[PDB]
């Protein structure tokens, strides 16, 4: 019927005062959009269809050509920067909006669809798509009781529509919106779709990547034992977005950081510091190496769970960036750490694996390591034992890696190198 | 201390 | 898919 049209015949008929024949050119254009192997969006474009596509969504005495333009302009802006930009300049985004309260909900669906695409492309059209006042009836359509008497797929699309609200820095959305949406994020936060779940945690993780005062809008809204609790979930397209929402959060302060302590975070790092995905290990080394950048008695706590040897392991075993991860975990803990704290550190087996990525061509973790071995040693000083630790790094190989650094290319390391060999292995 | 990617 | 998303 409508399948495999030209661009020339759909617009024969979008150009016909027939709304009938409007309509089917529309749905024949919706199934070009539609089509697997790339659509034909800038042929599309070039006939000057948006327009009539935009004007279609204003024809409340003909539902299906709404519905169809709708999915037809949802594809449009589902390409290129460009190609969104030709749905916006188009005078989408109104439209949009006044089918979010249509009464038949698969044209709602696909106005929140399309708005999620267009808000998707930046900061830019995220903030114009709010500041048309998209957010008041997005959240409407999820003002019930209990969600789950919404259909499945229609939550799934305005929980994400709603991430790509809060998604994308320079700038960051506006915190009004941030502060309007919270409320409905942490419902949907609470809810059993493991999509919805994922799309939430995602979002929560966007308004989490920034400042201190956005961790805290999210902190105060209590979210942070829900985050530990999908922290520990099976899924991994939940478990990804709630470890980086984590992360982020504890890169705020000390308090914000203890908030996910006491809401048990530390008890699920045994897995993630050991999990199959390097993802989850490289981002959870990452949030360890800013929990050891925190208060002593956040270490201590660090200590307490046992993370230490998983630490050791992962500095003994791991894709490099995660063991660049776990080399900054050791320096923050010995920078911020307790001489118990550094000595334990060693007793765990943490100078032969530190030595042995002393051998990377990388000049950053190199000194990082060099600090913390430098940091190691003068808790050594305070205790006295600093020859015992020369003789331990000498056993390991670790005097020929330093030594070697001396004739590194790079000053800092040149100097770090010589300073240890002279206040110590002289 | 404090990373922030 | 998480930034656009086409409906196929």
């Amino acid at each position: 019927g409508t399948v495999n049209w030209s661009v020339e015949d759909i617009v024969k008929g979008i150009n016909s005062n027939n709304l009938e024949s409007q309509l089917q050119a529309t749905q024949a254009a919706r199934k070009l959009l539609s089509r697997e192997k790339q659509p034909p969006i800038d042929n599309i474009i070039r006939a000057g269809l948006i327009p009539k596509f935009v004007s279609f969504l204003g024809k409340t005495d003909c539902s299906p050509i709404q519905f169809e333009s709708a999915w037809a302009l949802t594809n449009i802006a589902s390409g290129t920067s460009e190609q969104t930009k030709a749905v916006v300049d188009g005078g989408a985004i109104p439209a949009f909006i006044s089918l979010l309260a249509s009464p038949h909900a698969h044209i709602s669906e696909q106005a929140v669809w399309a708005l999620g695409n267009i808000a998707g492309d930046g900061s830019a059209f995220r903030d114009l798509v709010i500041k048309h006042g998209a957010i008041d009836p997005l959240l409407a359509l999820l003002a019930v009781p209990d969600l789950s008497t919404l259909a499945c797929g229609y939550l799934r699309n305005l929980t994400w529509t709603l991430s790509n609200l809060c998604r994308n820095k320079n700038p960051a959305p506006p915190l009004d919106a941030v502060e309007q949406i919270l409320p409905t994020l942490v419902r949907l936060l609470h809810h059993n779709d493991p999509e919805v779940l994922a799309d939430s945690c995602w979002a929560i993780s966007y308004l989490t990547d920034g400042p201190n005062e956005r961790i805290e809008m999210v902190v105060k809204k209590g979210v942070v034992p829900q985050l530990v609790k999908l922290l520990g979930a099976t899924e991994l397209p939940i478990v990804t977005p709630a470890l980086r929402a984590i992360g982020n959060i504890v890169t705020g302060t000390d308090e914000q950081t203890q908030k996910v302590i006491d809401a048990g975070a530390l008890a699920v790092f045994p897995s993630l510091l050991t999990n199959p995905k390097t993802n989850i290990q490289k981002e959870a080394t990452w949030t360890m190496s800013n929990i050891t950048a925190g208060r002593q008695d956040q270490i201590q706590q660090v200590v307490n769970h046992g993370l230490v040897p998983f630490l050791v392991g992962v500095l003994s075993k791991a894709d490099f960036k995660t063991q660049k991860e776990a080399a900054w975990a050791i320096t923050n803990y010995t920078s911020g750490g307790t001489v118990e704290q550094i000595v334990y550190l060693v007793h765990c087996g943490i100078i032969e694996p530190l030595m042995n990525l002393l051998s990377a061509k990388d000049t950053k973790i190199i000194q990082v390591i060099l600090d913390a071995i430098s940091n190691i040693f003068q808790a050594a000083e305070k205790l006295g034992e600093t020859e015992k630790l020369s003789i331990m790094i000498e056993e390991c190989g670790g005097l020929d890696k330093i030594e070697a650094l001396q004739r590194h290319e790079n000053e800092s390391v040149y100097k770090a190198s010589l300073n240890l060999i002279e206040k110590y292995f002289s | 201390q404090r990373k922030r990617r | 898919v998480q930034r656009k998303r086409r409906k196929a």
